[PDB]
């Protein structure tokens, strides 16, 4: 449905940046997680990046790893995640929803079958953390066949040949890991700066650097990690953070 | 784009975050160069010989096979410095790190075998080692605190993988730095028997000692290659470590290979009386050799391995590692099940079992 | 009346009850025959090579000597099957027992090193072993329950003495069955340096590993022979194990040699951080070499030995036995006290220190 | 003073065998030991064999070894033994007294000096347990110089050449370990059978075999070992045993 294409179009007309928060599905629990996500959206999140708990997350930071443990402890499973995803899409028809996956969970019951399921629940993009552009062929081909945008990470130590690949293979948005001109030169999908984004000034700096927006995960998860015993205060603090970060993109 | 084929049939590859590709590409390039560099070979050979103790002996066991038509030889990697074959590949990887201008080593270990091996190599070659036997490692200057750390320090640090698994070019590098096991075994057997072995047998945890023995015989079609995975309490109990034959193909640890995972796709744990064979997956080359039928894989339970352990101690005066006991256990079965079958076998005794003196004691 | 001289100067002899003389005479005769028998040599050499792992490596330590004019080489007996030089002489004695038509081995051990060595040899050569590491011995079929038993069973059993001491011809036999240590060291050093060592250093508990290294160099007057006795807490404290230089000549264990005894003539005990050097006396040949000034003996305390132990681990990646650490400790002193002195040294690393992993741990 | 030569002469005129008991000096204590020895003599012992506690007794049986431990535990020392020996000789001028020694205790402060001390206290013979005939030269030469009889053990597995040596080097008596004609043929000192002698019939059998007597140790020591808590009963049982054994030699 080109939710990413539509979002960036509207954002550019309002000369604003995008603010995309990241959270682990089912953390700290299915019920509380769904409420967290609705608070993030109501607060002003332009898009969502959602992770599915995996047993061995290589490129997962410490704060993110604890989120997975809380999810697993709650009894969260990939099957339950897709149930949540369908529920989220049913309440929010236009917000772009991107998944942060690990290769085995996608390859498990068939690559093509996984992306078929994403398209069925309404997912817009999928970023396979442990699948480099050199091994992406089957994943991005299957993603495109099911109208799912294959997202690629552009590292800081990336050369020109990688920039071209990421620009050619990527769709939806380019995950810029904390160069924007070169990406636009190769007509890459709108860049979103991620990693380290936890303050309002960073979001403005990103938009001023030439990026279409910024992604924030650790900061978001940390608020959850420090209010487990107070669900209400959790949502309250999440709303404030998100509201401030989004205000910086305007 | 790589210099060497990252795959073995459908198994292998480099399934790691994009940020780690430069490190892998650099490693493959340095390896390709070192392999063609006579100076590197001479340095590597010098350490293996005057430091590690190679060549290792090839012992014939006449007491164990008495009464049968089986002739059994044991490749003595238990006599190598450190007490295991692991030393061979850590020395090579250590030299590669220096060749790349690196001064730090990053590693991790479960039981501590690989941790100790990396520490000893690092102390010798003057490298700063950080690891994730604890006393043995510290005694050798190794700092006991992985890929994450290597992500932002690979310019000055090398990740010393401990088995023939993980992303390319590790599977290929670990094999080449362990292949002298098979090369020596071939020269030794030809000298003692004037012919090639009917079959070589080695335990398969990660696949490094096994591939080291197999490598040089792969082109010798008449030679059987038998890999032995741990059966734990029994395959049917589910508590085992035999993913190659009883697992399911998946993507983990930077590679596509047989793995022990839940129906959902969550990597599970592999059990075995020997911690050294706890790797929940297996090297890609082994998966491939199995697929085409060049190599055969079987499993041995804890009880069978324990029995092989006791049998070698009393009949040959050698205390094998519980890991190596799985290989010996299968050889004994081959012999016992068909005592009148004429066959020349070689079991790779990957290590000594002094470390298993307590484990086997309690079980008794 | 004997075939070989039972004495080394005034030291040696056969001070045992009359009833044991036939056993000693028989042993000397069989030994003299075996030594001239090519078949015996070939069998012995075959075991040492294809079973024990000889030749052992000669490792140069460049990190430890950095900044000085000392070049240090370590004879790697720690790489021998069993982890110590002991294996060499037990294999030989085991073959002698079979040559005499015997089928039983009698032995005793303190820490268990020699007990294990005799058990492994007995299991290999099909001998019934009775000993007076306990699990390791039992695991190899050895029965853990001496001269008394041998008195009335020497017709079917051989007493496997564990050091270059006791009544003739044991001192002489243990030396000959350990001399390959020195023979290899000589060939290896000539190949690597093109000259003989300035001095060879080995710890002296009973004197077997030391005499094994010394033997082949005795006629090379330019080569220094240095034996290192344990100093324990310090010679002046009385709690040590240095009878050769700080003991008194007496008659015990079937021989006349330096001993640690009370003023009254009651044999005392020798202390050392390393149990392997607890022998309250020393081999007669060593006493003799000292008397004529051919060999020099010194002592190293527990603290110095411990320090040598830690130093080899961090600078060379080798974990030496606390016993061998006494030898290394003296070499380090020779180097440290005169850093600008050009000297080529060889330390006999009699064994690995994995067994001392706990002992050294507690001390720390 | 040729006490052995005199004893055998008298014994032969009475057509009787000799009965020589063995005990460890100082076992279980100096005071009790001296009393034991006087009871042995009063009971009919023809000669005495006395052992000096040594730290490492090779040819010492189990029963004998325990005796040494009891002696050492009592604080017995070689110096105290010689004090006892002088006391024993002062009370009994004709009874032959033989010592059972270990090489180090004799070699310790000089071989010649040790035998000089024996001659001073009145000792008649010395048997060095761990000194074979092949290593006896300095010991027997020193013994003869101080009028001490050097005693040698003739094993059962002894050949003809050993018989000649034992016959030529020995004096006082020959310790026959459990052949008598050959010894007499070579004019060896009167033979005394030892080892295993614990019953009256064995003493008669020995004398009938051609021996001049028998020595008993383990049996004697055992009586001490089983009456430590009853000094009186100890002497009583010792007297009975000795009396019976000696009666068998008549
Ligand atoms: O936590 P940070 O610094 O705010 O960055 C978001 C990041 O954690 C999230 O996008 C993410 C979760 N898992 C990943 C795996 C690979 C790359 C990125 C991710
Ligand atoms: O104990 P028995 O069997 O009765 O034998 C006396 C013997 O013990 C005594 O003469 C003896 C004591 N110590 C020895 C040493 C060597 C020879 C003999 C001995
Ligand atoms: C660690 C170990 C193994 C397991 O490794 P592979 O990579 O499967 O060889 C096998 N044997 C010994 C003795 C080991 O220490
Ligand atoms: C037992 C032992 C020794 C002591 O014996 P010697 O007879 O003095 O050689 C020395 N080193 C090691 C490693 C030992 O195990
Ligand atoms: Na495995
Ligand atoms: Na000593």
């Amino acid at each position: 449905m080109e939710r990413y294409e539509n979002l960036f179009a509207q954002l550019n007309d309002r000369r604003e940046g995008a603010f995309v928060p990241f959270v682990t599905l089912g953390d700290p629990g299915i019920e509380q997680s769904l409420k967290i996500i609705d608070t993030l959206i109501d607060a002003g999140a332009d898009a969502l990046e959602l992770g599915v708990p995996f047993s061995d997350p290589l490129a997962d930071g410490p704060t993110i790893q604890n989120a997975n443990l809380r999810a697993f402890a709650a009894g969260v499973t990939p099957a339950q995640c897709f149930e949540m995803l369908a529920l989220i899409r049913e309440k929010h028809p236009t917000i772009p929803i991107g998944l942060l996956m690990y290769a085995n969970l996608v390859f498990n019951n068939g690559i093509d079958a996984f992306y078929a399921r994403c398209e069925q629940v309404g997912v817009d993009s999928v970023l396979v953390a442990d699948v480099p552009v050199e091994e992406s062929a089957p994943f991005r081909q299957a993603a495109l066949r099911h109208n799912i945008a294959p997202i690629f990470i552009c590292p800081p130590n990336a050369d020109d040949d990688l920039l071209r690949q990421v620009a050619s293979y990527g769709r939806g948005y380019t995950y810029l890991l904390s160069l924007i001109e070169k990406l636009k030169e190769y007509h890459a999908a709108p860049a979103l700066q991620g990693f380290g984004i936890s303050s309002p000034e960073q979001v403005s700096a990103a938009v001023r650097a030439g990026a279409a927006g910024a992604i924030s995960g650790s900061a978001i998860v940390k608020i959850i990690e420090k209010n487990l015993a107070s669900p209400k205060q959790m949502l309250a603090e999440l709303r404030s953070f998100v509201s401030a970060m989004k205000a910086a993109s305007r | 784009t790589t210099l060497l084929n990252p795959y073995f049939g459908e198994f292998g590859g480099m399934y790691v975050p994009q940020i780690l590709m430069p490190a892998l590409n650099q490693l493959e390039e340095a390896f390709v160069s070192a392999q063609k560099d006579p100076e590197f070979q001479a340095q590597f050979a010098d350490l293996l010989k005057n430091y590690a103790g190679r060549p290792t002996a090839l012992t014939k066991c006449q007491n164990i096979t008495a009464g049968t038509r089986t002739t059994l030889y044991l490749k003595r990697e238990d006599l190598l410095h450190g007490g295991a074959h692991k030393t061979n590949q850590v020395l090579g990887q250590a030299l590669l790190a220096k060749r790349m201008g690196k001064s730090e080593i990053i590693a991790e270990t479960g039981a501590g075998q690989h941790g100790v091996a990396s520490a000893l190599a690092s102390a010798l070659l003057g490298l700063k080692c950080r690891i994730y036997n604890v006393f043995r490692m510290r005694l050798m200057g190794a700092e006991v605190i992985a890929l994450r750390d290597w992500s932002g320090s690979y310019e000055t640090a090398h990740y010393m993988l401990g088995t023939a698994a993980g992303p390319h070019p590790y599977p290929t590098i670990v094999r080449e730095f362990q292949r002298m096991i098979g090369e020596e075994t071939k020269a030794q057997i030809l000298d003692k028997e004037g012919r090639l072995p009917d079959a070589v047998i080695a335990c398969v945890g990660g696949g490094s000692n096994a591939i080291g023995m197999f490598a040089d015989f792969i082109n010798d079609t008449s030679v059987g290659l038998i890999g032995v995975e741990p059966g734990g309490h029994g395959i049917e109990t589910g508590e085992h470590g035999a993913p190659l034959k009883h697992g399911r193909v998946g993507i983990y640890f930077g590679m596509k290979a047989p793995m022990m995972q839940t129906a959902d796709g969550q990597i599970e744990e592999s059990y075995s009386i020997s911690a050294g064979l706890d790797f929940p997956s297996v090297g890609p080359q082994h998966a491939y050799l199995n697929s085409i039928g060049r190599a055969d894989y079987v499993s041995i339970t804890d009880d069978e391995a324990l029995e092989a352990f006791k049998t070698l101690c009393r009949h040959e005066g050698i205390i094998p590692a519980l890991e190596s006991s799985h290989a010996l256990a299968h050889a004994l079965k081959m012999m016992r099940e068909q005592p009148e079958k004429e066959q020349l076998l070689v079991v790779n005794l990957s290590g000594r079992g002094d470390k298993d003196i307590f484990t086997v004691h309690d079980i008794l």
